[PDB]
């Protein structure tokens, strides 16, 4: 067996390199420090980090967010310490109960939460500009932010965007670790069972796919370790025996194969895709469609299936029944 | 943390669509025997002499009994509703006829509202029925109620820890959970839905398309609305130590037809039932109760689905007494 | 048909059984024994499939269902139209499964590599048998496993998930949720790596190994490396199915409540009771 | 009336199914299976003889030609024609189109099968700022083994047969990396020394285990040009030189297991 596939059997130290970017050099703050047993599984260099002004900006406005969440749950347990650590999955901060509109909810009943909301949105633009300077900076191109593009975008949606589009602000995504779990089932009762969201199952298509894509070509770099597959952008621009290798694996197997670079497409597409569908199926849901599985029955696909105990009907719909 | 096998199980819906209850049989065999306790019926007794109307003083609803069944179901009464307490828990030792005492007048109502339940709601008891054990189990406090905020514990027989208790409230978020099946939501179902019909239960809308004048704005139905029904359904389903399944083809909540069994339709009943209950029988006590009895709001103790099922899909694994106490209903 | 590089490539030998009687290829594709066996058993299965549907009510590919039999027949065989035609199936998926995996592990010996993703493809062929086989000997019955169909698969997810109250809860399923996310999030973040520095677009010049680091460093202030980040992928993908197969055999077998009460081990706890 | 509705039985979400459909056909039929096509593209037939005219479908399936701008000089443009050139010692075993091929020669030194090298650049691989990339030890002298593991130089050098077949002389460093990619050894009784990729290496304390090859078989590794420093073409033989004796080794190697 490849032992080195596992985990590096001698490590290496050696000065640490710096690749100079078009600006900002000087913000990189901290020292670079070696830690043995990360060094086993992957590099063993923590640090230095940069920290230019839109990373600043985000951290600034994310602990906003962060405290006024923290603050409305410390409030739901009247500030008892001990019960803030023991109900915490618990506590959340939640949009407006009551149906405002798109007015603004009051503080007690959504106000704080479209706060929250905001200074979030405001994070993760601030992120994304760091996401995508860094790369140009570097003189990189900028695949990584198209992709945390469609990221962003998707909680926008769940967040904003299709509350507006319905005209609910009691629609939102709740903060804290139960509370948003619940609005998953709360929605998809909503819309009538999102498994018969099409773009439901296009979204888990693709998600599945990125285990499958990340799975095979994880395995497929380690099974080619030996002739230096890792060492991917030089198998791009002269193609070794370890792609060669990797490429009639697939080939003798499925019946076509990719390239070292194509296979990186495939798995960023599939990456962009799970959220660029999540995104289309939210803006239909509710501005569009009421009832996912109506709306497969409508259009004859749902299934059917024999009664096994007796069929019921509807109490409410027999005469004389009470409301 | 966990529960050693085997299973139960059993289908309630076509094969393959993963429908049907799940069961414990060590927690079954338990909920047996604590239901096992239900005191077996008097020895019947020979219908003799005048009506009570003619030989007591102050019988208003066992009018048309004689002498032995009326003392019969006196009896049966202080047995279901007062066993540790005995027949001077409702009466004065030395005036069976005086009202002085609240749980006599109380008890009138109680004898009321039961016999309502065995003729007015057999679309829910059917021939199994009702009788003052299948709330009381033998305390004259149920050891399941409600009042207009939740409580813990569920059984109020166990003593409260301080965070327990309704006044602490840094532990509002846990009374709550433990009513919801442990869930995070943040809805109180029985003061939403059990204890008046002021709510729709429903929210899903019958159409494929979003119907244009309820879709949009505050025309909408807010989404909390959803959460509620989850809410009380989580506390139902615990009410009954069942799943969803036994009522829904999940994939419809909506449908009945071939989506729903009749335990589903059964259910809807109890909704209505028990709303009657609260809104007819029980929450107008207030009155008729001591201050120590009632709730921070003055509100008397009311029933929701656990009152009678305390865990169970039929209350008692289905005992009756129906047959054997005719007074208690079904009234022609 | 073949590639450019591929002849000096095209050697015999590498397989598992039969030697030379199955060594060779059909177009792209090796045979070898296993090779065969996936056929027989690719082509039972998907006759057994249109017989089955044949029988049934419609041919809309969205609607058409082989289903398990009723929990009644326990583990034993069940009449082909209720759930005999569902077990027949099953044991042509897992024939063209091990089949395929197999295949795949001659292959890599011809080539000379890793076996790592026939042992990574043994992840999902362990998963279905979680689904299909030991959590319903567990409980019993073969009734408990999933139907075959498009949509009905779905309706058989849901319904399981609901059965135990929120299946979000399940410690499990969260932890096999978050290897999904993350996995997804990982693969956009190598694969847009990758490109970033191959096209860095205005024809510029296609960067480094140092550049890759250089800006994970700076962004996240750490870089797992190059060969690192194939191994996590591995790791992270599989762990999905890992982990998530705890959580479902836990469920019926282990545990019959609602999974939100089980987080009672830790909001019951008395000391802060 | 119902939003989302449009005339004789449509709605707007039955027309994104389409569109969806039809996005990612496009994409990856029309995008990624050309992206696909970037190597080893045209395919090689038993002799494509008509020299006077490509047929259609071999100029369908390619994308256009993209050039990277190498980044110490150079350009390099893909797809494009890269016949294999040298003479492979390989012979038919049958008449029938994909048939194994047998190899005449020593596989290991003849350099076929899983012994196969690809035809990279005769050029050193290069750190950012234009030096050598991966050295040995006594060259990249900056760079040392990490305190906790086993310094293999002196160590010996154990091969399938259970012989010590030479003793660990130095490590080569990925310097852009951080990362021991080969060892050096000499080979005993024989004056010269080899390299080994450290994915055939088991490192053990007292000494270095090599399964994929035998003793005698470590004296026709490939040799460098240069003592100091390795090309991506040399990197490819000597790596390949081992993984063929997975299969090649013994003769038991080739045939099947069970
Ligand atoms: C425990 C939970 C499970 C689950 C939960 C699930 C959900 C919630 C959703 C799906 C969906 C899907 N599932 Mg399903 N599922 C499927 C297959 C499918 C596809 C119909 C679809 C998309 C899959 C995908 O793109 O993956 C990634 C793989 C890729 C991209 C490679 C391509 C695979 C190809 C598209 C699959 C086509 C298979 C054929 C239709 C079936 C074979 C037919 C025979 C005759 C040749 C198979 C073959 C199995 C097996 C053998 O176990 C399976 C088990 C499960 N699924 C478990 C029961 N799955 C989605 C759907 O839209 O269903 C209608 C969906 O929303
Ligand atoms: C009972 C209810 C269910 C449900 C309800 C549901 C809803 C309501 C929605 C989904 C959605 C989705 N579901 Mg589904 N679901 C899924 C899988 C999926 C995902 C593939 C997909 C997209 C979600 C995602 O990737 O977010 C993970 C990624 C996210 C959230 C992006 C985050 C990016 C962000 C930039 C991160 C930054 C955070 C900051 C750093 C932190 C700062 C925080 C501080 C400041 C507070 C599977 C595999 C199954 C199975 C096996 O049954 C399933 C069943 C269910 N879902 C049931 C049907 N699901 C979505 C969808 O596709 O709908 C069409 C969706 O909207
Ligand atoms: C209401 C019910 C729900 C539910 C019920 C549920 C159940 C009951 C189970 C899961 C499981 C899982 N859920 Mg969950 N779920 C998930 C995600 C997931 C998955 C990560 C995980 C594993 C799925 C699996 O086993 O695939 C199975 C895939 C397999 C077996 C692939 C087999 C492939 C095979 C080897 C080859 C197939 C070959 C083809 C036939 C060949 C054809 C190819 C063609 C092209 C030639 C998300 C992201 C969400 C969201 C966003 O809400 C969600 C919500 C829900 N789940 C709802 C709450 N979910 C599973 C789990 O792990 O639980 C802990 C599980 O058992
Ligand atoms: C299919 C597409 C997938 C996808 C894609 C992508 N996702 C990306 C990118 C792409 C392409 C990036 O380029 C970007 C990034 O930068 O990666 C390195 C990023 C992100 N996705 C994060 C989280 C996430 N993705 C999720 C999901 C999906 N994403 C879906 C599945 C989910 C789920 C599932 O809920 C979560 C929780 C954060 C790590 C990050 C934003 C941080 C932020 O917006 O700041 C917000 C500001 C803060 C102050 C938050 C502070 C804490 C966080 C953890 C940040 C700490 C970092 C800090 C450097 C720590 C210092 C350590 C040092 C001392 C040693
Ligand atoms: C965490 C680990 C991940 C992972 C990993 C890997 N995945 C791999 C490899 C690795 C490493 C490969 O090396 C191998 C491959 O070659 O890649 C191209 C493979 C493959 N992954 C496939 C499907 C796949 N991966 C999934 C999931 C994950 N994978 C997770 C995420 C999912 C879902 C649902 O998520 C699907 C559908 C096939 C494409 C391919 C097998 C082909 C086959 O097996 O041929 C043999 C069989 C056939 C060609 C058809 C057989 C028909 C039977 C007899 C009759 C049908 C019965 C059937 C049960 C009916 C179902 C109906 C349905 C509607 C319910
Ligand atoms: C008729 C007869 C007797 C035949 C005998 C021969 C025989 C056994 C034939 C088999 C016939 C069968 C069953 C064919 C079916 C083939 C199958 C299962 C195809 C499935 C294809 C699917 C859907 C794959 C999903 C994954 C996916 C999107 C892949 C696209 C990208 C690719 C090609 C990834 C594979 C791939 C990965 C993962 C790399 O890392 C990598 C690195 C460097 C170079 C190339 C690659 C590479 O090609
Ligand atoms: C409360 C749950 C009671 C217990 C315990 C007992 N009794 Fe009772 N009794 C109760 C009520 C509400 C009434 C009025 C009944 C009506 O139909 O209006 C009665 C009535 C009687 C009577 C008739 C008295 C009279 O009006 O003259 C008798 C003789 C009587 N009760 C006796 C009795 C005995 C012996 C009990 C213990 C076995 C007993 N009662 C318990 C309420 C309650
Ligand atoms: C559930 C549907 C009930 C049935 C059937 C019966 N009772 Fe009841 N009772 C119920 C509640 C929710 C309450 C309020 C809590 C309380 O303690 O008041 C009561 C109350 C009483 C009382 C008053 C006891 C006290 O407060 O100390 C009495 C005397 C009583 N109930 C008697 C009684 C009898 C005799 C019944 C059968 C004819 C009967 N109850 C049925 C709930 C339910
Ligand atoms: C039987 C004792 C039930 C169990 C267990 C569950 N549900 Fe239920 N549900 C039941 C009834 C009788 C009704 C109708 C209520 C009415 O007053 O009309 C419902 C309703 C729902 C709905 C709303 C459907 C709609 O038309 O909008 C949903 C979404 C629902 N139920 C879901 C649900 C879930 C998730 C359950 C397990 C947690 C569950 N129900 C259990 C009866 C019964
Ligand atoms: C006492 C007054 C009750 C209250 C309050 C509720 N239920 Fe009930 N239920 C009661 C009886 C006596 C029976 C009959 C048992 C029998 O053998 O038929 C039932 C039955 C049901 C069922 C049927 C279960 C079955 O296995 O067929 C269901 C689903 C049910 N009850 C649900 C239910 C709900 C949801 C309630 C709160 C709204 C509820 N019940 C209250 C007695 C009483
Ligand atoms: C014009 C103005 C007035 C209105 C528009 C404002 C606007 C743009 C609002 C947008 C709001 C949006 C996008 C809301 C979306 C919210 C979503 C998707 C929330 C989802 C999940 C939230 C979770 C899980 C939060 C949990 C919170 C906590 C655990 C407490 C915070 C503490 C932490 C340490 C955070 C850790 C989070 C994680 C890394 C573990
Ligand atoms: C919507 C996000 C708004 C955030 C504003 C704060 C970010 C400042 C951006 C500075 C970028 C400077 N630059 C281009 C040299 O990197
Ligand atoms: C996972 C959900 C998948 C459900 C797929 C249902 C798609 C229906 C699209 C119907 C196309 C329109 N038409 C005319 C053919 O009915
Ligand atoms: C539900 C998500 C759909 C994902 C579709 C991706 C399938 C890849 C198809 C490969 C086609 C192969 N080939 C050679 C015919 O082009
Ligand atoms: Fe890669």
């Amino acid at each position: 067996a490849d032992y080195q596939t596992i985990y590096t059997q001698i490590q290496a130290r050696g000065p640490h390199i710096t690749v100079s970017g078009e600006w900002g050099d000087n913000d990189r703050v901290g020292k670079p420090f070696y830690s043995y047993w990360l060094g086993k599984i992957g590099d063993a260099q923590i640090g230095p980090i940069y920290l230019g002004a839109s990373g600043i900006a985000a951290f600034a406005f994310g602990s906003t967010a962060i405290l006024i969440i923290l603050f409305n749950m410390a409030a739901e347990v009247h500030f008892d310490p001990l019960q803030f650590f023991r109900q915490f999955f618990w506590l959340g901060l939640y949009p407006p109960k009551a149906q405002y509109g798109m007015g603004i909810p009051p503080l007690h009943d959504g106000g704080w939460w479209l706060m929250a909301g905001l200074f979030m949105t405001l994070s993760l633009g601030s992120w994304w500009i760091r996401v995508y300077s860094r790369a140009r900076a570097l003189g990189l191109g900028t695949h990584i932010a198209w992709n945390f593009a469609a990221a962003i975008f998707f909680v926008l949606c769940i967040g904003c965007i299709h509350p507006t589009l319905v005209g609910s602000w009691s629609e939102g995504v709740p903060f804290g670790i139960w509370p948003h779990i619940d609005w998953l089932t709360a929605f998809s009762i909503r819309y009538g069972n999102f498994y018969y969201c099409p773009w439901h199952g296009f979204s888990i298509g693709f998600a599945y796919g990125c285990g499958l894509l990340f799975a095979a070509h994880g395995a497929t770099i380690l099974a080619v370790a030996r002739f230096g597959g890792d060492r991917e952008i030089e198998q791009i621009t002269d193609r070794g025996t370890a792609v060669e290798r990797a490429a009639l694996f697939w080939r003798w197997t499925i019946g076509f194969n990719a390239t070292i670079e194509s296979v990186h497409r495939w798995g960023w597409f599939f990456s962009l895709m799970v959220m660029v569908s999540a995104s289309v199926g939210i803006l239909l849901t509710g501005t569009f469609v009421d009832n996912w599985y109506l709306w497969c029955v409508k259009h004859g696909a749902a299934p059917d299936y024999p009664a096994y105990l007796p069929a019921t009907p509807d109490p409410a719909s027999l005469p004389g029944a009470p409301k | 943390c966990f529960e050693p096998p085997p299973a139960t199980t059993t289908q309630t819906g076509f094969r393959g669509l993963s429908m049907g209850e799940v069961l414990h049989p060590a927690t079954v065999k338990a909920k047996k025997e604590r239901d096992a306790q239900y005191p077996p019926a008097l020895a019947a007794v020979k219908a003799e002499g005048p009506p009570v109307s003619q030989v007591y003083k102050n019988v208003k609803v066992l009018g048309n009994l004689t002498e032995a069944e009326f003392l019969r179901t006196m009896t049966a009464i202080t047995e279901w509703v007062s066993p540790q307490e005995g027949c001077t828990y409702c009466h004065d030792e030395n005036n069976l006829a005086s009202e002085a005492k609240y749980p006599y007048v109380v008890a009138r109502r109680m004898l009321e509202m039961t016999r309502a339940i065995n003729t007015n709601w057999t679309q829910h008891v059917a021939q199994t029925g009702v009788t003052c054990y299948t709330c009381h189990r033998g305390t004259p406090l149920p050891p399941y109620v409600r009042y207009l905020e939740p409580t813990l514990p569920l059984n109020n027989r166990e003593t409260p820890t301080h965070v327990e208790r309704v006044e602490t409230r840094s532990g509002y978020v846990v009374r709550l959970a433990k009513y919801t099946a442990y869930s995070a939501l943040n809805y109180d179902p029985f003061t939403m839905f059990l204890a008046n019909d002021k709510r729709q239960v429903r929210v899903v809308p019958q159409t494929a398309l979003p119907l244009v004048g309820v879709s949009r704005g505050k025309e909408r139905r807010p989404l909390s609305d959803a959460y509620a029904t989850f809410a009380l359904m989580m506390s139902i389903s615990d009410s009954l130590g069942t799943n969803c399944t036994f009522c829904h083809n999940a994939q419809t909540f909506e449908s009945w037809g071939k989506k729903s069994t009749p335990q589903r339709a059964i259910a809807w009943w109890g909704i209505r039932m028990v709303r009657d209950l609260n809104m007819n029988y029980l929450a107008p006590l207030n009155a008729s109760l001591p201050a120590s009895r009632l709730g921070r709001q003055g509100e008397a103790p009311q029933a929701d689905c656990r009152t009678c099922h305390q865990g169970v899909t039929k209350p008692l694994f289905g005992a009756s007494r129906l047959k054997d106490y005719p007074e208690l209903g079904p009234i022609k | 048909a073949l590639l450019s590089f591929e002849r000096k490539y095209r050697v015999r030998g590498g397989t598992l059984i039969g030697g030379d009687l199955f060594d060779f290829w059909v177009g792209p594709y090796f045979v070898g024994f296993f090779g065969v066996s996936a056929i027989f058993f690719i082509f039972l299965g998907v006759s057994l499939i249109g017989y089955a549907a044949s029988q049934g009510p419609t041919w809309d590919p969205f609607a058409i269902s082989i289903n398990p039999p009723d929990l009644k027949y326990g583990l034993g065989a069940a009449p082909l139209l209720e759930g005999g035609f569902w077990q027949a199936i099953t044991v042509c998926a897992l024939g063209a499964f091990i089949s395929w995996m197999l295949r795949e592990v001659e292959i890599s010996r011809k080539l000379g590599i890793g076996w790592h993703v026939p042992l990574a493809f043994c992840v999902p062929i362990f998963m279905f048998c979680v689904l299909q086989v030991f959590r319903p000997l567990l409980l019993g019955s073969w009734g408990h496993a999933f139907p075959y169909g498009i949509l009905s698969h779905l309706d058989w997810v849901n319904n399981f998930g609901y059965q135990y109250l929120n299946w979000h809860y399940n410690p499990g399923h969260m932890s096999s949720v978050s290897f999904l996310f993350v996995n997804a999030m990982a693969l956009g973040l190598h694969g847009g790596l990758i490109l970033s520095v191959a096209n860095p677009g205005d024809g510029d010049k296609v960067k480094t190994a140092e550049h890759e680091n250089q800006y994970f460093r700076d962004v996240v202030g750490y870089s797992i490396g190059a060969l690192s980040i194939h191994r996590l992928g591995l790791f992270l993908a599989s762990n999905i199915f890992l982990t998530g197969a705890f959580g479902t055999i836990a469920s019926g077998p282990f545990w019959t409540r609602g999974w939100p009460e089980w987080w009672g081990w830790w909001l019951d706890i008395p000391f802060w009771s | 009336m119902y939003h989302g509705a449009l005339a004789q039985h449509l709605d707007i979400a039955q027309l994104v199914w389409y569109a969806q459909w039809l996005v990612i056909w496009t994409v990856v039929l029309l995008y990624l299976r050309r992206e696909d096509r970037r190597e080893g593209y045209p395919l090689v037939e038993p002799l494509g003889l008509v020299k006077l005219a490509p047929e259609d479908g071999q100029v369908y399936e390619l994308p256009y030609p993209k050039t990277f701008v190498l980044p110490h000089g150079g350009t390099v443009t893909v797809p494009r024609r890269r016949p294999e050139t040298r003479e492979l010692k390989l012979a038919q075993t049958d008449g029938f189109e994909g048939a194994p091929l047998q190899p005449t020669g020593n596989p290991l030194v003849d350099a076929v099968g899983p012994a196969s090298y690809a035809e990279r650049a005769e050029v050193v691989d290069a750190t950012v700022d234009g030096k050598a990339k991966i050295v040995p030890l006594r060259v990249a002298t900056d760079f040392s083994i990490a305190e906790g593991d086993v310094d293999p130089r002196g160590l010996p050098v154990v091969a399938a047969d259970g012989v010590e077949a030479g003793t660990v002389t130095d490590l080569w460093v990925d310097r852009s990396e951080h990362y021991f990619r080969y060892l050096e050894l000499s080979v005993a009784g024989s004056a010269r020394t080899a390299l080994i990729p450290l994915g055939f290496c088991d490192v053990k304390k007292d000494k270095i285990v090599v399964t994929s090859i035998l003793s005698e078989q470590f004296a026709n590794v490939p040799r460098l040009q240069s003592r100091d420093q390795i090309t991506l073409r040399e990197e490819d033989k000597v790596s390949a030189y081992y993984a063929g004796g997975l299969l090649y080794a013994t003769p038991e190697r080739a045939e099947s297991l069970l």
